């Protein structure tokens, strides 16, 4: 029925896809989520929105998802949509392992999901998924990698990036502080906290309010770990001591 | 207005504007005439020519040995319906080894053409047909419409300025039953001629004739083959 | 017989706080040995292994498709799969093919990922599970294996004694079977380590 | 199996033996082969136990629904036609030899045979199953037009007893039912209540 | 055939308004409460029950999913009945495959996923319900909420429906980690009294509990007893 | 809020800004278009349905004008609201019951039948392409353990069992009448069940009936088969009431 | 297999042996053949083991969905209909031969169910390759309205008759007793067979087995 | 607006698309049925829109089974499609159950098919009302009428189309319970002549059919000579 169809998969007069753009507005309001590539690893750091006192803390993270043995992601946008996409990511990665008996290379996983997102903009008459994703991974072709995808089904690779609230401000801080070829997991961790400290300007930054995951290689094996709160408090402490030095 | 775009939307006066609009396609077609006697059924059609160098559109179509049609409205819809009629006739010969009775064929058309008038996104057929046939019940002239209704006729005309042709046919219809073939065709031609601007005449380029009856399979006459019928409109 | 086309034998066996699983190493086609290092035992966890005997192509397919399911299960759930739950997962996979089955009859051996209690079982080709407290056997020399296991196995054996018993059960059983052998591999599973050995074995 | 039904003025009598066999093992020695399909309509079942139970359950369903929709008792002819439709349609996958009998207010007592293959014919009396072979002659000689209900019961019990004596696949108890406007009356003949005919000693 | 286009879409400010409006149906529902004690979970709800004419026992808001899992809701009752049925079926499908009762979180994830579908799939509106789901597995109690978007959250205690914002602040100033189940049942009922209007009987509230023995509804006579102190 | 509207929320079953479903609300109004009221009451021994029987036209065969339907031999029903919608819901209940019996081997309990019908109605409130049915079903039957039962379900897909209930134009007034009467009764339970139903109906309409102006159907613990009273049977009740 | 059931005064007694065979080899000595259907209904299984397992699990599950919905304890007739309609649909290719017994609102009921989908409702039934041995015990000794202990004695004797006279049956006797008031799942009920004890010792000391290769992998 | 789709209720609980379809019926010329002691008689005022049409063109009286007649008013192509539905339901009933479909059941089945077209945006309601009549020794005479909403009731007398009320008021004057079909045909013809507006619509054919003891329970056209006598009685009665 033509009267009720809101026509989610058509062009506007300037060649735009409004549902896609409107979905990108939803993402820009979600929790800030950054990714940083180093020489010995990659990390994801995300603002937690689940912070009410009475929440129970039952899973290992809020927005960090393991995808397969060598990859993880984080998300900004509609949570339920993110649950659908991450489930589909895990399936794709296992279909590839089944078929080739080696892990899916990172960019091929990202591309495979992005083709699904693209299809939702072109046919079917459905709303797109209100999700942007950061992917971290290791594979044997390109080593440590960091990708970003959005509701248009576009993606790109990054050395550092940010999605969600105050992204623009976070990317400027990264542009300035990030050292191409010269970062370590320890200095990327420091930069991540520095960035979140300026972009959560509502308000004073706390371990309860962030989640950090790191991805490294130890003895021919990928290790993916969500940092315990003790470790996050220590990084925040160190960042605050560092600002004590800042003048003299 | 809000009631005129969808064949599924009844208006508040209990009409369906899409069906009425589809009937306009038939009123703007070129005229055709159908009439019958005790022994023959005749179709006469005016063929409209797009330019002086164009042939003149086919208006009369063969359905089966005992059935032909004349068309007014969307040609592509005419062909779709004609193909359905052909297939129903072939089926009845295949299964029963005898010609499909003309009135049963026309019931089939009614039932087929009704369906899209009741389903969203579908449209009526934009074509009206005059149907000439002969069977155990004698000769027949039937008329079909985009509304899916159909009519059993002594004679009929549809298309542009067809009202003149109907008036002529009412005026002389008490004569039709007892006419020989020649008389009957002439009556068809004179009715058709009433539809024309005063200047213009029936010619071998613009007239087409179809005849079926007791001794005669459905046959179409065009071009030089209509000259005998046009001579001695005297 | 379809199950003797490739030949092969697996067994598992329970001790005190430990389990053992063993397999011959022959990949052959009827009479012809093709290779002598063919894998029939596959890790489904740090302390949980599945051994498959039967048609070599289905050994491989069932191991792979099982792994696909298990990986999805572990990512979705918080956690490492329990031994009993793996059995069920495998039962379900096999019975889905009830009317055109995979020709493989697996054994599972493991320790519970939280309690470390010993677990062993076997299943038939359509997924009927059998849990035991001693041993299980599958392959073309099942009768030979039963004879050795029934005579040698004892309750509450330590890792060293379990190793000796499973080894002797396997070696002597396969030595009466034309299409099993060409080497035996044995895994002992303990809380704190896995020990993997190939045995000195007849190669005819 | 041996099954039988007989029309009388105002109703029907139905009977069956009670033996279910797999090979020559008796899996049930007291089977109830007379199954109610509606308040005054029964079927007697022979052939495959599984097939006849499944078909009877399905027809009970169809007839019950039909009867609620019409708000009237079903015709015996309608029950029979439903059996026939299913037994004819699936004749290649079913082994079912059925007798449908009952009472309705329009046509009274009626007996229909639906033998294997799915034809349907009304009869004054019907016999079926493996044991029926042994009683064609008996029933052809003994049947009389205008029998009472009680005579029909006796005639049916005698016929079934004779069949049961000779057919390895029939035996056990005789189950009888009488159906009329006033309702259904069921009984069992067992042991010494089964009519007896001496074996012929020299 | 069915409308194949989404009835929930993005507004220019990035909102899925149909989900927002579903949340407004929830907020206008009858109040519901969940409190995770140290040794169990309690779910309690008010019956929006006019009339003495109602047979209070004929339909239940607090429902078993499995031996070990139960549900209550706030918002549209008939929508809830759809989700109870699907949750039960999801729980059985799990059991047939794994031969272990479904962990509470896995059940929530699967139900939440059904709710997400109804925000995107063609020709349908979202569910106008939020669920509170309790269970016991791996030696421990769980309380979850699942909202019309398909988002789900693990709570120590919460309230939903009419006056939920105040209910939550009442629980904040009253829940503690070491609290027992018998105490928790009380505080759940007190939380309902905060927004009641009507005088509470055992016939116009429903209470369910989850512990190591399993999930069950408290009987009228058991509720009556907890109400004597309140 | 307070009667707000956006987009197509008055045309299809999508949420309004307050979270309402206008199209479902309008289906309740459609129940009243027929101008009729029904009442049902359950006691310890029976359950009863009473409804108005309006035959305005003399040319109608009044034996075909009814709102009482047999669903199974043991379940009866009264329908209120749009007539063809009601017939359709009656057929579907007949189908559900018969199918339950075939699959499960015992008669469908009245509560499960009412629930199933309600769950079917729910789909119409969540799927945009069809309207809700503008009718309300009241079912009566005997449960072996709980005694006589009265269940009602509505176009929102809500359902409930009752001591007594009503439907149609004077539903509220009937509800108040019945509430006032049970409060007075011991163990809050109706005892004179046919009388209460007819009296309730007669009060809220202000009519005082002839036996041809109402229909009455019953199920009892001693006689669980659903029964429609004849005129003469109904008249005996009207006369017993008239004299006290 | 030998499986059997009896209706007694106050309920049902079900019985079974515990042998499973693969060919003419014992594969399981302690197979559990008495399956949960619902808290008041159990089902013995004979025939193809995967099929008895899967069929009873599926029906138990669909019945749990049914009772959750009705709020009532299920009926034996219901389990019977569901099992038979499924087995009929599969035309005998699901090789489940079942003894279904329970106690419901209408009292105790016992059915035998065959792979092609026929069922018989009877006060005593037997299935499996030992079914004739067990049936002979029943024909010889069954009485109506037995007491609980008499009925348990009789079902164990009938299972024993299969265990000892049928090569397809062996090992232990399991019972299940179901009344209005009680469910006793007696596994094992009796252990009439036992492995003899080992006269020699084959405790092979470390190094007896020659080893080609070893790898220790430490875990957490 | 609230009146575009049969899947949309108006705010007062009406389905305007069904009501508009009913208006199509109410614009059509009048058809009547009368049940009497020994059957059912149908009459239709069949307006002749052109003298070029054959006598009998556009019948509004159909045989839907050998024992069942149908009389229609409204959009004729919709009515014919309904006649075909009724025919198929009767046929399929005989094939499945093995006897002639009872009238009431046929009426209820086709009513439910009509009703199915009043729920959805995907289809439009039928623009027709129709009567079904039969007779058998077992069931007596039965006359049902079905409207575009799918409501179905039984009647002693019934009229549909634009002079419906004028027709009904004349039908009420007859003691039809005590009359035979032969007497009733004359009265049907009479009533059609009464309600026909000869000023506004110039020409009509009377169409008559019946089913009753006199046709042995077969629905049949009234024979030509009986119809002519009935017309003549009606015309002189108009005097
Ligand atoms: B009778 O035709 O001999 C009798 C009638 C049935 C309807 C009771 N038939 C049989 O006994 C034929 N037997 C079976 O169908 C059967 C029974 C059992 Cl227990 C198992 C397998 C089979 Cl195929
Ligand atoms: B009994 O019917 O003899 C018994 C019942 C089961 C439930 C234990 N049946 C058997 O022992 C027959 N064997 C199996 O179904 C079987 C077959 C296969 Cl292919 C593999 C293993 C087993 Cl255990
Ligand atoms: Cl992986
Ligand atoms: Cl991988
Ligand atoms: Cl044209
Ligand atoms: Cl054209
Ligand atoms: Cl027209
Ligand atoms: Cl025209
Ligand atoms: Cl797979
Ligand atoms: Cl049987
Ligand atoms: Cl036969
Ligand atoms: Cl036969
Ligand atoms: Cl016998
Ligand atoms: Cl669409
Ligand atoms: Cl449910
Ligand atoms: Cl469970
Ligand atoms: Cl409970
Ligand atoms: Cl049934
Ligand atoms: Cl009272
Ligand atoms: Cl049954
Ligand atoms: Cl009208
Ligand atoms: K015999
Ligand atoms: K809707
Ligand atoms: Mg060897
Ligand atoms: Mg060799
Ligand atoms: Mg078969």
């Amino acid at each position: 029925s033509r009267r009720y169809d809101s026509r989610t998969t058509i062009f506007s007069p300037e060649g735009r896809l409004y549902q896609v753009e409107y979905a990108m507005e939803a993402i820009g309001h979600a929790g800030t989520c950054l990714g940083i590539l180093a020489n010995d690893g990659v990390l994801l750091a995300a603002e937690r929105r689940n912070i009410h006192k009475l929440l129970d803390e039952v899973f290992f993270s809020e927005k960090i998802y393991k995808l397969n043995e060598d990859m993880a992601c984080s998300v900004a946008g509609i949570t339920s949509d993110a649950n659908v996409l991450t489930n589909e990511l895990r399936l794709i990665a296992q279909r590839y392992l089944l078929q080739y008996q080696e892990p899916i290379p990172c960019e091929q996983l990202v591309t495979a999901l992005c083709d699904i997102k693209q299809a939702y903009t072109q046919f079917g008459g459905k709303r797109p998924f209100g999700v942007s994703l950061l992917y971290i991974g290791w594979d044997k072709h390109y080593g440590f990698q960091l990708y970003q995808s959005d509701p248009s089904g576009n993606y790109g690779g990054w050395k550092a990036t940010c999605i969600g609230n105050n992204s623009a401000a976070a990317v400027s801080m990264l542009k300035q502080d990030y050292k191409e070829g010269e970062m370590t997991l320890k200095s990327a961790l420091a930069l991540a906290i520095k960035v979140l400290n300026k972009t959560m300007d509502v308000s004073k930054l706390s371990a309860e309010k962030v989640e950090i995951a790191t991805l490294t290689r130890e003895n021919g094996k990928t290790v993916i770990r969500v940092l315990k709160q003790k470790e996050v408090e220590q990084l925040i402490k160190k960042h605050e001591e560092e600002e004590a030095k800042a003048e003299r | 207005n809000q009631y005129d775009n969808d064949v599924t939307v009844w208006s508040p006066q209990g009409r369906i504007h899409q069906i009425e609009y589809a009937m306009e396609a038939v009123k703007q077609g070129s005229a055709t005439v159908g009439l019958k006697s005790k022994t023959h059924a005749v179709l006469v059609a005016l063929k409209r020519a797009q330019s002086e160098l164009a042939a003149h559109q086919k208006k009369i179509l063969h359905v089966d040995n005992h059935i032909g049609i004349s068309i007014a409205g969307l040609t592509a819809d005419a062909r779709l319906l004609c193909n359905f009629m052909r297939q129903e006739c072939l089926d009845s010969r295949f299964v029963f080894d005898r010609p499909l009775p003309v009135s049963r064929l026309v019931s089939l058309i009614g039932s087929k053409t009704q369906i899209p008038t009741q389903r969203y996104g579908r449209r009526p057929y934009g074509v009206g047909l005059l149907i000439a046939g002969y069977d155990d019940m004698g000769p027949h002239i039937f008329q079909t419409c985009p509304s899916a209704n159909y009519f059993d006729c002594r004679a009929m005309s549809i298309g542009a300025r067809s009202q003149s042709a109907r008036t002529y046919l009412e005026r002389h219809m008490s004569e039709f039953m007892e006419c020989n073939l020649n008389e009957l065709v002439k009556h068809g031609l004179r009715a058709l001629r009433e539809t024309l601007p005063a200047e213009q005449d029936l010619t071998t380029k613009n007239v087409s004739i179809g005849i079926v009856g007791k001794d005669l399979e459905f046959t179409i006459y065009d071009d030089d083959d209509v000259s005998p019928f046009l001579e001695g409109l005297e | 017989s379809i199950m003797s086309y490739n030949g092969g034998a697996v067994m598992a066996m329970k001790g005190k706080n430990c389990v053992a699983i063993a397999a011959d190493r022959r990949f052959g086609i009827q009479a012809q040995m093709v290779t002598t290092d063919f894998q029939k035992i596959f890790p489904m966890g740090d302390r949980l292994y599945i051994g498959l005997a039967g048609l070599a192509t289905d050994v491989q397919t069932v191991a792979q498709r099982l792994k696909f399911r298990l990986n999805l299960y572990e990512l979705k759930e918080g956690r490492q799969i329990k031994p009993y739950t793996l059995m069920s997962m495998v039962a379900n996979l096999l019975y889905e093919k009830r009317f055109g089955p995979y020709y493989t009859e697996p054994v599972i051996a493991g320790l519970d990922p939280k309690t470390f209690k010993p677990f062993i079982c076997s299943l038939d080709l359509i997924g009927c599970p059998m849990v035991t407290d001693d041993f299980v056997v599958s392959g073309t020399c099942a009768e030979q294996m039963y004879g050795m296991c029934e005579s040698l196995w004892e309750p509450n054996m330590d890792p060293d004694h379990l190793f000796e018993t499973i080894s002797q059960a396997m070696l002597n059983a396969v030595d009466r079977d034309a299409v099993s052998g060409m080497g035996v591999i044995v895994h002992i599973i303990e809380k704190d380590k896995i020990t993997t050995r190939t045995l000195k074995a007849r190669m005819d | 199996t041996t099954i039988m039904a007989v029309q009388f003025d105002g109703g029907v009598v139905l009977g069956a033996d009670s033996r279910t066999t797999t090979g020559s093992y008796i899996a049930n020695r007291v089977t109830d082969k007379l199954t109610p399909i509606h308040d005054r309509i029964f079927c007697c079942r022979s052939g495959s136990a599984a097939d006849t139970q499944a078909v009877a359950d399905a027809v009970t369903y169809q007839l019950g629904f039909h009867s609620i929709e019409l708000n009237e008792p079903p015709l015996v002819h309608t029950a029979a036609s439903l059996f026939k439709e299913m037994c004819y349609r699936y004749r290649e996958d079913l082994m079912a030899g059925i007798i449908i009998a009952g009472w309705d207010p329009q046509e009274g007592g009626q007996v229909y045979s639906v033998p294997m293959g799915g034809m349907m014919v009304r009869q004054s009396f019907a016999i079926g199953g493996s044991g029926s072979s042994y009683i064609y002659g008996y029933v052809d000689a003994t049947y009389r037009e205008g029998m009472t209900k009680e005579e029909c019961l006796q005639f049916t019990a005698n016929a079934l007893a004779l069949a049961m004596e000779r057919d390895g696949s029939s035996g056990g108890v005789i189950r009888l039912a009488a159906i009329a406007e006033s309702g259904v009356e069921r009984q069992v003949l067992l042991g010494d209540q089964i009519p007896k005919f001496a074996v012929a000693t020299l | 055939r069915g409308y194949s286009f989404s009835l929930t879409t993005f507004s220019p400010s990035g909102k899925l308004v149909q989900i927002e409006y579903a949340l407004a149906a929830v907020a206008g529902g009858a109040p519901s409460v969940g409190i995770k004690a140290a040794n169990g979970v309690v779910l309690a709800t008010e019956k929006k029950q006019k009339s003495i004419l109602y047979d209070e026992r004929s339909v239940h808001k607090v429902e078993p999913i499995t031996k070990h899992i139960g549900l209550v809701y706030s918002g549209m009752g008939p929508d809830y009945r759809v989700l109870v049925h699907r949750a039960r079926k999801l729980a059985q499908q799990y059991y047939l495959v794994y031969q272990e009762p479904i962990p509470t979180a896995q059940l929530v994830q699967r139900v939440a996923s059904v709710m997400q579908e109804y925000t995107q799939s063609g020709g349908v509106r979202p569910f106008g319900v939020s669920l509170l789901i309790c269970g016991w597995n791996e030696g421990r109690p769980y309380l979850f909420q699942s909202d019309p978007s398909g988002a789900y959250f693990a709570w120590k205690a919460t309230a939903m429906g009419k006056n939920y914002v105040n209910g939550k602040t009442f629980l904040e100033k009253r829940y503690n980690e070491d609290l027992e189940l018998e105490d928790a049942i009380h505080t759940a009922i007190l939380t309902l009294k905060e927004s009641f209007e009507g005088q509470m009987t055992e016939d116009n509230i429903e209470v369910g509990i989850c512990n190591e023995a399993g999930f069950r509804r408290l009987t009228p006579t058991e509720v009556k007893d907890y109400l004597a102190a309140i | 809020s307070r009667g707000s509207s956006a987009g197509f929320d008055r045309h299809i079953t999508i949420f309004s800004p307050e979270g309402r479903l206008y199209q479902v609300e309008y289906a309740f109004k459609a129940i009243n278009q027929g101008g009729l009221t029904s009442v049902a009451v359950r006691g310890k021994d029976c359950a009863v349905i009473v409804t108005q029987k309006k035959v305005p036209d003399k040319l109608l065969d009044s034996s075909t004008v009814t709102h009482l339907f047999k669903i199974t031999e043991n379940i009866g029903c009264v329908m209120t609201g749009m007539t063809a919608d009601s017939r359709s819901q009656v057929q579907r209940a007949r189908y559900e019951a018969a199918n339950w019996k075939y699959k499960y081997g015992y008669e469908i309990p009245v509560d499960m039948l009412c629930k199933r019908i309600a769950d079917i109605s729910q789909v119409y409130t969540q799927n945009a392409e069809m309207r809700p049915l503008g009718c309300c079903m009241i079912l009566i039957g005997i449960d072996e353990e709980q005694g006589p039962q009265v269940y009602k379900c509505d176009p929102a897909g809500y359902y409930c069992g009752f001591k007594a209930t009503a439907a149609g134009v004077k539903q509220t007034e009937s509800t108040s009448f019945l509430e006032k009467k049970v409060k007075k009764k011991f163990d809050w339970t109706f005892e004179q069940t046919v009388e209460t139903a007819i009296t309730c109906l007669s009060t809220v309409l202000s009519i005082d009936f002839k036996p041809s102006e109402i229909e009455v159907g019953v199920v009892t613990v001693e006689n669980p088969k659903f029964r429609i009273l004849t005129e003469a049977e109904i008249d005996a009740h009207l006369v017993a009431l008239a004299e006290r | 297999t030998t499986i059997a059931g009896v209706v007694y005064k106050d309920g049902i007694v079900l019985g079974a042996d515990t042998r499973a065979t693969e060919g003419m080899v014992v594969a399981d000595k302690n197979c559990s053949k008495i399956h949960f259907i619902s808290p008041n209904i159990y089902c013995c299984g004979a025939g193809t083991a995967a099929d008895t397992d899967m069929t009873t699990q599926l029906i138990s599950s669909n019945l749990e969905l049914h009772s959750l919905s009705t709020g009532r304890l299920p009926r034996v007739v219901t389990a019977n209909r569901m099992l038979k309609q499924m087995l009929f649909r599969y035309q005998g290719y699901i090789g489940a031969a079942l003894v279904l017994g329970g106690v419901d609102v209408t009292g105790p009921h016992l059915y035998s169910i065959y792979p092609h989908g026929s069922t018989d409702k009877l006060p005593y039934v037997t299935m499996g390759s030992g079914s004739l041995a067990a049936m002979a015990v029943f024909e010889d000794k069954f009485r109506p309205d037995m007491e609980e202990e008499e009925a348990k004695n009789l079902v164990s004797e009938a299972i024993a008759a299969g265990i000892f006279n049928d090569l397809g049956s062996g090992s232990n006797i399991d019972l299940c007793v179901i009344s209005k008031n009680k469910l006793d799942f007696l596994r094992p009920y009796t252990v009439p067979n036992k492995k003899g004890t080992r006269l020699g010792r084959y405790r092979c000391e470390k190094g007896t087995t020659a080893v080609l290769t070893e790898k220790i992998t430490p875990l957490e | 607006g609230y009146d575009l789709s049969a899947s949309t209720f108006s705010p007062d609980g009406r389905v305007f698309q069904v009501e508009y379809a009913m208006k199509a019926v109410e614009n059509s010329s009048t058809a009547i049925g009368i049940r009497c002691k020994d059957g059912v008689v149908f009459g239709v005022e069949k307006l002749v829109l052109s003298k070029l049409y054959e006598e009998g063109s556009n019948k509004r009286l159909f045989n839907v089974d050998r024992h069942v007649g149908m009389a229609v008013a409204g959009l004729l192509a919709d009515a014919r499609s309904l006649a075909d539905i009724a025919r198929e339901e009767a046929s399929n009933f005989r094939s499945n159950f093995g006897y002639n479909i009872p009238l009431k059941h046929l009426a209820d089945r086709v009513a439910m098919y009509v009703h199915a077209y009043t729920l959805y945006s995907a289809v439009r309601p039928f623009g027709c009302s129709f009567m079904l009549g039969s007779y058998s020794v077992n069931d007596g005479a039965q006359l049902y009428m079905i409207d575009p909403s799918g409501v179905s009731y039984g009647y002693w007398g019934c009229a549909i189309g634009k002079a419906r009320q004028a027709a009904k008021t004349e039908i009420e004057k007859l003691q039809m319970k005590e009359m035979t079909c032969r007497d009733i045909v004359k009265e049907v013809a009479k009533i059609i002549y009464i309600v026909h507006d000869e000023v506004k619509d110039k020409a009509f054919e009377l169409e008559l059919s019946w089913v009753g003891e006199l046709t042995n329970g077969r629905h049949e056209i009234v024979p030509k000579d009986i119809r002519e006598e009935a017309e003549k009685y009606a015309k002189e009665s108009l005097k």
